[PDB]
């Protein structure tokens, strides 16, 4: 650190202690759906 | 009509109705119990109108007079199809298309019986034999297509 002498700030750069509050954060809830039928088939002569 | 080939009951079958045709064939088979295809008309009428066992009885009469007619077997197999005995229908369809090896509609009925039963490949041969007999029955070709798609062999379907 002494041989550094680059950014000493007397050990006391920013982020010095203080009376800080706390942040607040968000979130919600998702709903759901149900998919219906998708078939698409056809025949011609099913009777006898 | 009277004293002639009274195909008028056939005309009513084309109309799909029964009453006049039904009594007409009754009167036929006590005036011309000579043809049996008329009795087949009767069995057919009973078929669509859900007169099942009457169809069966008249078919059995058809079996008296000429047990060589594959089509009585065809109708018997149809009866079995809507009354469960599908295996007997299948062996009847053997019997029929042994009697008339170049008959188409028997192939169709037995293919329906097969797909009801669960053997696909036999039905494939049914349809294919139909086709090599007739390359023009496009409806049966589409039926082929539905079966093959049910087997997931997409591209050739």
């Amino acid at each position: 650190w002494l041989q550094e002498f680059g950014v000493p700030h007397q050990y006391s750069s920013r982020q010095v202690a203080h009376s800080g509050a706390k942040a607040s954060v968000v979130d919600g809830t998702p709903l759901v759906a149900a998919p219906s039928l998708n078939a698409t088939t056809v025949v011609t002569t099913v009777y006898q | 009509s009277f004293q002639g080939l009274m195909e008028l009951a056939h005309r009513e079958y084309q109309a799909g109705d029964f009453e006049a045709a039904e009594r007409h064939c009754m009167q036929l088979w006590r005036q011309e119990p000579d043809n049996t295809g008329v009795l087949l008309l009767l069995s057919s009428i009973h078929f669509e109108c859900r007169r099942l066992d009457r169809s069966a009885h008249f078919s059995t009469l058809a079996i008296k007079q000429n047990p060589l007619l594959a089509e009585a077997y065809s109708n018997l197999g149809n009866v079995y199809k809507e009354r469960g005995q599908l295996q007997e229908a299948i062996e009847h369809y053997r019997h029929a298309l042994r009697l008339k090896p170049d008959f188409i509609d028997g192939y169709i009925n037995l293919a329906a019986a097969l797909v009801a039963a669960g053997d696909m490949e036999g039905a494939v041969q049914a349809y294919v034999s139909a086709l090599q007999y007739n390359p023009d029955l496009y409806c049966v070709r589409s039926d082929l297509g539905n079966l093959l798609k049910a087997l997931g062999r997409l591209e050739e379907a």
